[PDB]
């Protein structure tokens, strides 16, 4: 197998800037006598099937914007996102088929943008849940940057561990934000043992940690 | 005294004249194999019945009876079919002796001594040496060849005439044979005696100079300088600094004479008319009758599938791979001998190519190929139908090749474009003669795709 | 006009035989030249090409994977069929057929999940996420599920996070009058609710 290895593995670039992504090939992708790289480049935006933009290390496909640009021979290829636009964030892969096909691993692409605080939310267990016999507390942070955040769940200032899990979005191809999720699971007879539950909320954009409660049985 | 030669006349002139071999520049005794000959033996006395002669002929360094490159025979008044000796007439102390060879004898240098018998002693006497030939005249020999003015053609005429150009303009060169010029039929018997079956085993390669198949197919591989230190080595690279251009010569004689006078090393440089030109003079001299052969747009098949392959990427790409060519014109030769090995009806005209193109069982040689057996399509028979048959009659394939997958498949066939206006000189004019139609059935007929696929049936034995 | 459109079961239990179909039209597999291949993508990882298939029934595999796998087509129905034996938990991932000519594989199909597990098929509960706005799917086996808003009528603003596989080895999710759309084809189990 001819082995595609990618880097870097993650860019953040802003707006309007140069993006330039290395491919490079365990063996050479160059037949010789047609004198063809047979390198193509792909685009996979989150929730979707992969899109050829490149095929012969530098031939844009139909419809391809021009900001696209592929280079590069043997070994050693680039792709090269000449204008970054909001809508350009996904995942790109570049792929050999000089002999049969295998992929790179992948590179991110996100835009750089100015920090944004997150807007916090609780939401209490459902009626309907509590009948089943469990109690899902759920926090949401809404439209922030960067990535990073630190959720912390208190019940009654009790720090929780083990009981929870979290769940992002991918970067919105608008605004360039992203939102997250943290569900603390109780049992129903946990839950009614504890009275204050809080979700603490560390994030760059606050100037220090906000943290949203609610008293069980409103 | 005991009875004892006097003096020997072989009749030099009367028996070459009657053995077509007079024309040779030489002052020796050339005879063809078969057909008997008459010489003189003064004795010292009348024979008593008491006395015996007996004569022993041989050929070559290790001489035997069962491999029939010796002989003992005696003087006896019946014909024996063989080597036999036939007394006569008496006159006086002249014996009038009538020696006759088989047809099937080994060509080449003999020699003859005789055996005395006399008064209950011994005594044996060196007459003399001879050439024999194959004997082309001789209905029974397998050189047979019964018509008389193709005899003349094929077996004595000394210029000849080489097509070349292009399958758009066919030009042609003489080429000077020069058979009969002197030293050259000596040089040409010498040839068998340097090749790589002679070193490796004289005695079997002289035992086998009575086959027209073994002797061809050995001059097709000693002509060329390959493996053997042969008569003439190859260049087609545009620069023949150190030696001739191969341009230059016009006939074998200057070739065949600076390969002996250098010390049998290779002469410097040929090309395919050259190799054809020089082995047809060795096959006329030896009595094979032969001729020179022009085919145009001559496939080489490398890959012996009777197709030369071209390859496209499938974006329509040319491909720099595969090895097979096609040249404008190749030269080759025909020798016309039965063929006992293959059958009655294969016999005729037979492929033999001295131009070292490729490797068969090991050197480069060729032929001999049945042209009957090629039109026919039988290419599993001996000897290296498929490279010739491809050669006058490969399909030209276009192929798709997909890198990525390996796969190759077939796009397109020509198959009339390959072997074309095949061409040997007129017999007794300088018109071109085509012989297309010998080596195949017409392009376009369904008997041509049929052999074809026939052919390539067998080449998947 | 070329689609390539990939269906089969989304569940398999371990060691039987995962049979997959692609159903395609724009192009003829009669043609000349033409191959349309298979790829997969485990969740979060890179793709990976599976086996190919030409115009001419001349097949291709992954080297590794070539004992396990069988690819065939039928050009009568437009269709490619692959079939992967002896399935495990390592082989769940979305299957992908592709159009190939002259270049690579130029155009894709959308996609179908496959999960390799002995447990079995379970539909979602829902429940509403209190405005004072979401709804919580949970508990819902294999992968994957679609949500909407009013039937695709509200789309700009929505998040629809991605499951997590909880301890009890059953996937959940959130989405945030106002009814969310909760499909769950492997269950059939297409549920409306109401949010306040
Ligand atoms: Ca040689
Ligand atoms: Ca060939
Ligand atoms: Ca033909």
């Amino acid at each position: 197998d001819i082995v595609m290895t990618q880097s870097p593995d993650s860019l953040a670039v802003s707006l309007g800037e140069r993006a330039t992504i290395n491919c490079k090939s365990s063996q050479s992708v160059l037949y010789s006598s047609n004198n063809k790289n047979y390198l193509a480049w792909y685009q996979q935006k989150p929730g979707q099937p992969p899109k050829l933009l490149i095929s012969w290390a530098s031939t844009r496909e139909s419809g391809v914007p021009d900001r696209f640009s592929g280079s590069g021979s043997g070994t050693d290829f680039t792709l090269t996102i000449s204008s970054l636009q909001a809508e350009d964030v996904a995942v790109y892969y570049c792929q050999q088929y000089y002999s049969l096909w295998t992929f790179g691993q992948g590179t991110k692409v996100e835009i750089k943008r100015t920090v944004a605080a997150p807007s916090v939310f609780i939401f209490p267990p459902s009626d309907e849940q509590l009948k089943s016999g469990t109690a899902s507390v759920v926090c949401l942070l809404n439209n922030f940057y960067p990535r990073e955040a630190k959720v912390q769940w208190k019940v009654d200032n009790a720090l929780q561990s083990g009981n929870s899990q979290e769940s992002v979005t991918e970067q919105d191809s608008k605004d360039s934000t992203y939102s997250l999720s943290s569900t603390l699971t109780l049992s129903k007879a946990d839950y009614e043992k504890h009275k204050v539950y809080a979700c603490e909320v560390t994030h760059q954009g606050l100037s220090s940690p906000v943290t949203k409660s609610f008293n069980r049985g409103e | 005294a005991a009875l004892g030669v006097q003096s020997i006349n072989w009749q030099t002139a009367f028996n070459r004249q009657a053995h077509h071999t007079d024309k040779f520049s030489s002052q020796e005794l050339i005879l063809r194999r078969g057909q008997n000959f008459q010489v003189l033996m003064i004795m010292n006395k009348g024979l008593g019945s008491n006395e015996r002669l007996e004569f022993i002929v041989s050929t070559g360094p290790y001489p035997s009876e069962s491999a029939m490159t010796k002989a003992v025979f005696p003087l006896s008044n019946g014909s024996s079919g063989g080597w036999s000796a036939v007394l006569q007439a008496s006159n006086g102390n002249t014996l009038t002796i009538s020696i006759s060879s088989p047809a099937s004898a080994p060509i080449g240098r003999y020699t003859m001594a005789l055996q005395i018998f006399s008064q209950g002693g011994i005594s044996s006497v060196k007459l003399g040496t001879f050439i024999l030939l194959f004997n082309p005249w001789l209905n029974v020999d397998s050189v047979f060849m019964g018509n008389h003015a193709e005899r003349e053609e094929y077996v004595q005429e000394d210029a000849g005439i080489i097509f070349v150009g292009s399958t758009n303009r066919i030009g042609m060169i003489g080429w000077n044979f020069g058979q009969f010029e002197e030293d050259i039929l000596s040089i040409c018997l010498s040839i068998l005696d340097r090749s790589l079956n002679f070193r490796r085993d004289a005695a079997t390669d002289v035992a086998s100079r009575n086959d027209p198949k073994y002797v061809g197919r050995v001059l097709s591989a000693m002509i060329n300088s390959n493996d053997d230190n042969g008569v003439l080595a190859g260049n087609w690279s545009g620069t023949y600094t150190g030696g001739r251009d191969p341009r230059s010569w016009n006939g074998s004689v200057e070739i065949l004479k600076n390969w002996k006078k250098s010390g049998f090393s290779p002469v410097r440089y040929g090309q395919c008319w050259v190799f054809a030109g020089t082995l047809n003079t060795a096959l006329r001299s030896l009595g094979i009758p032969s001729r020179v052969i022009t085919n145009f747009n001559s496939a080489h098949d490398t890959d012996r599938n009777l197709s030369v392959d071209v390859y496209y990427d499938p974006m329509g790409n040319p491909l720099d791979k595969g090895s097979d060519s096609v040249w404008n014109f190749h030269v080759w030769n025909e020798g016309w001998f039965v063929r006992s090995d293959l059958g009655p009806s294969y016999g005729g005209w037979q492929v033999l190519d001295a131009t070292p193109q490729e490797r068969s069982q090991g050197v480069f040689q060729c032929g001999p190929a049945s042209v009957i057996g090629v039109r026919e399509g039988d290419v599993q028979l001996n000897f290296d139908m498929p490279f010739i048959f491809a050669e006058v009659n490969a399909d030209r394939i276009t192929w798709l090749y997909d890198n990525t997958t390996g796969k190759q498949w077939k796009n397109s066939v020509n198959s009339h474009t390959i072997g074309r206006y095949i061409s040997t000189k007129a017999v007794g004019s300088n018109a071109r003669m085509d012989v297309t139609d010998k080596y195949k059935y017409p392009e376009g007929s369904d008997q041509e795709r049929q052999v074809f696929q026939k052919a390539l049936g067998k080449l998947k034995p | 006009q070329i689609t390539l459109k990939e269906s089969g079961p989304t569940l398999v239990k371990p060691t039987q035989t995962l049979t997959l179909t692609c159903t395609f039209s724009g192009f003829s597999l009669d043609t000349s030249g033409v191959s349309v291949g298979w790829i997969r993508q485990p969740p979060g990882k890179a793709l990976e090409w599976l086996a190919l298939i030409f115009w001419d029934d001349d097949k291709r595999y992954s080297p590794s994977l070539k004992s396990r796998l069988t690819i065939t087509k039928d050009t009568s129905k437009n269709q490619v069929v692959l079939t992967m034996t002896n399935m495990e938990p390592v082989d769940t991932a979305t299957y992908y057929c592709a159009h190939r000519f002259v270049g690579t594989l130029d155009v894709w199909g959308q996609g179908t999940t496959v999960t390799v597990s002995s447990a079995s098929t379970k539909g979602p509960s829902v429940f509403p996420l209190a405005p004072s706005l979401g709804c919580l799917v949970k508990d819902y086996f294999p992968e994957p599920v679609t949500v909407s808003w009013n039937s695709g009528a509200l789309t700009s603003g929505v998040h629809t996070f991605p499951a997590v596989l909880q301890s009890s080895g059953l996937y959940s999710l959130s989405s945030v009058t106002y009814i969310c759309n909760v499909n769950h084809k492997p269950s059939n189990t297409k549920v409306d609710k109401r949010v306040e």
